[PDB]
Parts: C-alpha cells; structure tokens; sequence
C-alpha cells in the first residue's frame, strides 16, 4: 500500500521590539533623569531582541531557501497517472498558492489589547520573506522534484520521467523495477487516494496544527503579561508615576519612584529571558526542519521513522503560518 | 583508474584554490571572531556597570560611609549591594545559555567528524555539496574547520530511453542502470556516469510478457552463449 | 486602564469629556551606510500610513532639519510602514540591509540610498517530456 502522512514543524516566532524609555518612564521627564542614573541596561535588553530577531530571520531563510535557482511549474500535473494538482499553484485561480497551502493558512487564527502594547513602546516588526515568496520556494521544490528527481540537490537538475523516478525509488528501498512497472496504475490509484484522503482530513476542523498555534499564543500571553504588569504599586504609594509627583517632595517622590523603576526593570528583564530561552527551542525545532528538508527532499534516507512509518520513497514541502509541513 | 591523474590534479588545484581564498583577507571565518565579541562585550560590560548608583546618594562606597551614621550608611549601602547582585545574576543567566549554544555546536561537531572523516556518509548535504568522498579536519581558534571533498557531475547529454525491452515475448529489465538510445542502437548505462555497454543476458532480468508494460519497445539480446 | 494609566478626563468648568493619550506614537528606524563613507540616512515609520505622517511625528514643531523627512518626493510605502529617504527602482537585488515584508534596501550609484524588492534566485526552466533522460559525461 501507498500511505501518504504528514508532520507539522515550527520555523520562527514573532520579532519583538521593546522602548525601555516609554515603557518605564511614559513622557515624565523627572522619570528620565531617575532612569539615566541606571546606566547601560536598557541598551542591554535591545541586543538581546536584536539578536532573536535576527536569529527568526536566518531560521526562515536557510530553511526554506535550498536551491539556487527558481524553477517554473509545468503547464501539465499529469505525470504518468499521478496527480500533482492539489500540490501546486492553480494558474486560473489568482492566489499564488496550491490548494493544501490554502487550507493550511485558514487553521490558524493569527489574531484594546494592542493599542496598550502600541503606546508602552512594545513593537512587533514584520518578517523579512513574505507569504508568497515562501510559497514561491516550495512550489518550486515540487516542481523540481517532479521533473528532475534526486539530482538538483546535488547540483544541476538533471531530466528523467517520473515513472522511472518511482523505479530507482523502489530499487532503494529493495524492490525490482519489475513490481512498479507491472501494477503502476494501481499505484497512481493509491497515491490519488491518498492525496484525497489528506485534502479530506485538512478541511474538516481539527487540531491537528496545534504546535503552530502554540507558538502564537505563548508570545501573545507574554506581551499581555507584560502590559498588566504595569499596575503594580510595588510597595509604593501608588502605581501612578505622575501623583506621587503632585504631592511629595523631591527627596521623598526620588525614593518613591525608584521602586517603580527596579520592579518594572526586573519585569523586563524576565520577559527578556523567557524569550530567549524560547527561542533557543524554536531555533532547535528550524535545525530538525532544514535538515529534513535536506535529507528527505533532495533525495531519499534510510534511517528508520525519520521521514514517516514505512519505508521511505519521496516527500513534498508546504508552507504554513510560522512553519512548514512535510507530506 | 582509466583517469586516475586527471583526478590527482583536480584534487591539487582545489587545494591550492583552497590555500588563495584562505589567504586573502575575508571574512569566512566569521562565525569564530562573534564568539570572542560577545564574550568581551559581557565583561566589559560587567565592569562599566560599577559606576551606578542604583538610586543612592553615591556610586562610591567609601564616600556614603565617610558622611553618614551606621543606621542611615547601611540603608544606602543595600541598594548597591542589590544592584551589583542582579546585575552579575543578568551575567551568570546570559553565560548559561551562550553555554548551551555552544554545547549543540560542539556536539554535531562531534558527530560530524565521526560521520564523515572516519567514514563515509550516505546522507545527503550532511558533509558538503554532491557526493561525498572523504573529508578533513583543521583546528581553528576555538573551533574545527573540515574540508570535505566532493564528486560533482558535469556536461549532461539528452538521451531517448525505455523502461523495457522484449526480445521474443520476454519482458528485459536492467539490473543495475538505464536503456539509453545513443541515435543508432539501444545499450545500457550507468545514471552516475556515461559508460554504454551491449545489453546482454547478465545485466538484464525476465519479468513476464511485453503486454502489460507501458512504453515497451523491441529489440534484441545478446547472449554469451554460441561459440 | 489596565495600565493604570489615565486616559480619560472631565473639564471641572464644563463637564465636557477629554481623552489624553501620548505624545509618542511607535517604532522609528534609522538606515544608514555607515560613518565611514557618507552621512545621509533614510527613515522607517513602522505601522503608520503615510498619507498622515505629519500628524504622527507634530513635525510642525520639530527642527527644520526634521521636516525634510516628514514628506517630500521620496516617499515609499511598504508593508512595514512609511519610509522616507530612499528611492524606489524596479530592478531586483540581492538583499544587503534587510528593511522587511520583502523589501531590502542598499547604497547603490554620487551614491544614493536605494530600496528594492529582494530577489529569490535566478530564473531557470527544466521541460518534461515522458521519453527522454538527462545523463552526465563528465565530473
Ligand atoms: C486531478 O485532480 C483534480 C481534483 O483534485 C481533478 O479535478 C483533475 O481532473 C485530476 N486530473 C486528472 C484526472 O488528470
Ligand atoms: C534536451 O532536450 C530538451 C528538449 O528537447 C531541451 O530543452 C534541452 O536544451 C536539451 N538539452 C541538451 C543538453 O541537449
Ligand atoms: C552512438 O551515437 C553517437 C552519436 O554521435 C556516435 O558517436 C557513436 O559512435 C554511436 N555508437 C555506436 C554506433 O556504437
Ligand atoms: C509519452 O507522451 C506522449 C504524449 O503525451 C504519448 O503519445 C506517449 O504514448 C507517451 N509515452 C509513454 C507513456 O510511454
Ligand atoms: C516489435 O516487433 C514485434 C514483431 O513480432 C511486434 O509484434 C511488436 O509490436 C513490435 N513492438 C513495437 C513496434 O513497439
Ligand atoms: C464655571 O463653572 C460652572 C459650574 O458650576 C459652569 O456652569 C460655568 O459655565 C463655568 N464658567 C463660568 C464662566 O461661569
Ligand atoms: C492607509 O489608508 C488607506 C485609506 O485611507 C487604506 O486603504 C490603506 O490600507 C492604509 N494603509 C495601511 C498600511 O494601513
Ligand atoms: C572533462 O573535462 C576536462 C576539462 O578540464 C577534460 O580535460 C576531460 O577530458 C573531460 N573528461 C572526459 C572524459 O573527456
């Protein structure tokens, strides 16, 4: 039997932006004065942001962009019985992405909660490659896949047929060529209806991407706790930086407002380590992806359950929300 | 072995090509020099955040205990004292997970060299770019550097080809290659390289009929038989 | 607020109602060269239309030297926001300062700041035909 599966991995995160000087001290100008007293670690929390922001980018990048040229799709999906239509970009149909791509950008909800994070100095910045350029790399993944085979990883693509592609395939795994070419549409019928069977299962509501939504709701609690956190008194008189201002003296407001600052510093400086330490796992997670890309895209692999249950023959790559997944 | 020294001489032009590329001033050895950077900047930075007062009267210890009472010097003296402990604790935090970067790092540099300097590798774009042949290790400052060697395939030629033949109701397949049509007869080759053979009875084997394969053609066979 | 942080207020004289909200709008980003070859800039107002720039920034009392990039004919809006400085040109490039949502910028040829779409990789087509292979000679 033909068995088509799937597997969902996380890529990259949202890139955060943080201004310590709003966030901490919001237009006071005597808040100012008390913050430069605290020298050099607000310029140390931007590296840190800087550097994941950065490190979202090259994890986008050298995962999706491995070949070194762009192949155009053929004006034929019919190969030799199999069926390639569900897996690459409609021509008549003005969206720039397959149909599966389409149904896996619509299970995830991307989105007075950012009106309050836009006006504390918290800024989240747009990805550098956009939908349609990462759909651009992976609908011509698939189709160097289907008109040349295994040998565009290695270098230059070299031309063959699919069905004699499907041949070596079954000569690595420890079958003749004779068992292909003797039952072959039988084996078009099955990949047919497994590609069916998986077009079926994406469209009815599951939960089948929930480690892409995940992602998105871990940061998106983050930057809400970090807006709450803003109402803390922290064992002063109030949690208002411009009363204690209005009705006390300089020496005892200066006393007053330096609590405020230590705990709202202390505040940003966990939610710059929480970050940090997420992003080391997400950068984990685009390593496992870019090299299954590499060994499962490019060619064929016998290690056992790296790229699916059963003996291995060929995989497909598709774009979702912050992510990839392999068929 | 037919073109041992046109090898031999492609192997020593890559090096030398190797050798001008290292000499020459870039900046490919710069995953390196960031390791370094960022290991200053910490400590630099560590010791600039000494001249903060932290909200007391003084940066200096020896100037709030030269003006002020026990009661109120030791009220002025604890704010410091926080402060320098959270800020070496940012340091400590930050150490700790550069550490386990760099643990990953090392550890497929370990498995990298087990895999593909004493062995050879089948996986693919593990170790370099074509097919993997051999490979070497170079110490670098606070790091390794491999050299891998590759086998790129070069100067494509366009062929007809057929998945089988059938001589006289017998379906042939090829063992190991494919049925290539040069223009003039049918011969069977390698994917790898171009090295055309006469199809005979040893690297081909019978399957049935020539009714049910799709895009089937005739020919002949030799045998080695008929001395 | 949530924040604890005013945001509305009623006029003691004529019971009218106020809304107070910050005079700083979001993010500025700030592109240059570099100041070791030159010293002009471009800037990125990220998230902000850039039909309503001005109102954002109050560049009407801001320095002189700030007016010359509130508008002008170097206006760009892209996706992250409104960015002034630069000139728009139709060719692709390699990226050399990531900008965002596809857009790179560069200091391209008298040298001037560019901002371009990136460019995915070059052009190539491969035709499929159902008989015929592709087999190397060489190595
Ligand atoms: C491929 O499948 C689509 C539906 O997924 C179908 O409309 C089309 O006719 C098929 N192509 C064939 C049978 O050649
Ligand atoms: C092989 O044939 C195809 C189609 O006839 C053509 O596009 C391609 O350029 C040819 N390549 C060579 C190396 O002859
Ligand atoms: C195969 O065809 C090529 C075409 O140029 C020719 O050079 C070669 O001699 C042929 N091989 C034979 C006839 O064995
Ligand atoms: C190859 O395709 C052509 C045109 O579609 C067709 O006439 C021919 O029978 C095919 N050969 C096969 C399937 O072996
Ligand atoms: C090859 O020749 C035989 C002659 O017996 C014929 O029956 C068969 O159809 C031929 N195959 C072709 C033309 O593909
Ligand atoms: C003064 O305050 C009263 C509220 O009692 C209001 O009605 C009135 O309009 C205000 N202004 C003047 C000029 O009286
Ligand atoms: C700017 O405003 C126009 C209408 O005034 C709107 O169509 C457009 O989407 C806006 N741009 C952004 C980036 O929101
Ligand atoms: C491969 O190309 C080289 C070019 O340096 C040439 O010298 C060599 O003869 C070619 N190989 C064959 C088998 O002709």
């Amino acid at each position: 039997s033909i068995s088509i599966t799937t597997e969902v991995m996380p890529v990259s995160m949202a890139k955060t932006s943080v201004d310590c000087n709003m966030y901490i001290c919001g237009d006071s100008t005597e808040c100012a004065n008390l913050l430069l007293q605290y020298g050099s670690f607000c310029t140390q929390l931007n590296r840190a942001l800087s550097g994941i922001a950065a490190e979202q980018d090259r994890n986008t990048r050298e995962v999706f962009a491995q070949v070194k040229q762009m192949y155009k799709t053929p004006t034929l999906k019919y190969f030799g019985g199999f069926n390639f239509s569900q897996i690459l970009p409609d021509p008549l149909k003005p969206t720039k992405r397959s149909f599966i791509e389409d149904l896996l950008f619509n299970k995830v909800t991307l989105a007075d909660l950012i009106c309050a994070q836009k006006f504390n100095g918290l800024t989240v910045l747009p990805p550098l490659l956009t939908d349609d350029m990462i759909a651009a790399y992976t609908a011509a993944l698939v189709s160097g896949t289907a008109t040349a085979g295994w040998t565009f990883g290695a270098g230059a693509a070299l031309q063959i047929p699919f069905a004699m592609q499907m041949a070596y395939r079954f000569n690595g795994i420890g079958v003749t060529q004779n068992v292909l070419y003797e039952n072959q549409k039988q084996i078009a019928n099955q990949f047919n209806k497994a590609i069916s069977q998986i077009q079926e299962s994406l469209t009815t509501t599951s939960t089948a991407l929930g480690k892409l939504q995940d992602v998105v709701n871990q940061n998106a609690q983050a930057l809400n706790t970090l807006v709450k956190q803003l109402s803390s008194n922290f064992g002063a008189i109030s949690s208002v930086l411009n009363d204690i201002l209005s009705r006390l003296c300089k020496v005892e407001a200066e006393v007053q407002i330096d609590r405020l600052i230590t705990g709202r510093l202390q505040s940003l400086q966990t939610y710059v380590t929480q970050q940090l330490i997420r992003a080391a796992e997400i950068r984990a997670s685009a390593n496992l992806a870019a090299t299954k890309m590499s060994e499962c895209v490019l060619g064929q692999s016998k290690r056992v359950d790296f790229c699916g249950k059963g003996y291995h023959l060929m995989s497909f790559p598709q774009a979702a929300p912050h992510g990839v997944v392999f068929l | 072995y037919e073109n041992q020294k046109q090898i031999a001489n492609q192997f020593n032009k890559a090096i030398s090509q190797i050798q001008e590329s290292l000499t020459t001033t870039s900046t490919a050895l710069g995953k390196l020099q960031d390791v370094v950077n960022q290991n200053a900047q910490a400590l630099n930075t560590l010791v600039k955040q000494l001249s903060s007062n932290f909200g007391a009267i003084s940066s200096v210890l020896n100037d709030i205990l030269s003006r002020l009472c026990k009661v109120e010097a030791e009220v002025q003296i604890d704010r410091l004292i926080t402060g320098r402990l959270q800020s070496l604790q940012t340091y400590v935090t930050q150490q700790l997970i550069r550490a386990a970067e760099i643990r990953a790092s090392a550890n497929l540099a370990a498995t990298k060299m087990s895999e593909c300097v004493l062995g050879q590798s089948k996986r693919v774009d593990f170790c370099g770019k074509g097919y993997h042949l051999m490979s070497f290790p170079q110490a670098a400052p606070h790091g390794v550097v491999f050299l891998h060697v590759t086998y790129v395939p070069s100067q494509e030629r366009n062929f007809t080809t057929a998945p089988a033949i059938c001589h006289e109701g017998k379906a042939y397949f090829p063992r190991e290659g494919v049925f290539v049509f040069n223009g003039t007869s049918w011969f069977i080759t390698q994917r790898n390289f171009f090295s055309p053979q006469i199809i005979t009875t040893d690297n081909t084997f019978v399957s049935g009929n020539c009714d049910v394969v799709i895009g089937i053609i005739n020919n002949t066979v030799y045998d080695p038989l008929q001395p | 607020d949530v924040s604890d942080f005013t945001d509305s207020v009623r006029d003691p004289k004529t019971s009218e109602i106020l809304d107070i909200s910050p005079c700083s709008f979001g993010g500025v980003s700030v592109i240059t060269p570099g100041t070791n070859a030159s010293s002009e800039v471009a800037v990125l107002y990220q998230d902000v239309n850039c039909t309503d720039v001005s109102t954002a920034i109050h560049a009407d009392q801001l320095t002189p030297a700030w007016r010359i990039y509130s508008t002008g004919n170097n206006v760009f809006q892209t996706q992250a926001g409104c960015l002034i400085g630069a000139e728009h040109v139709d060719t692709s490039y390699e990226c050399d300062i990531p900008i965002g949502a596809g857009i790179c910028a560069s200091y391209h040829t008298q040298k001037s700041i560019v901002a371009y779409t990136m460019s995915l990789g070059a052009d190539s087509s491969i035709a499929y035909s159902n008989n015929t292979i592709a087999i190397p000679t060489n190595f």
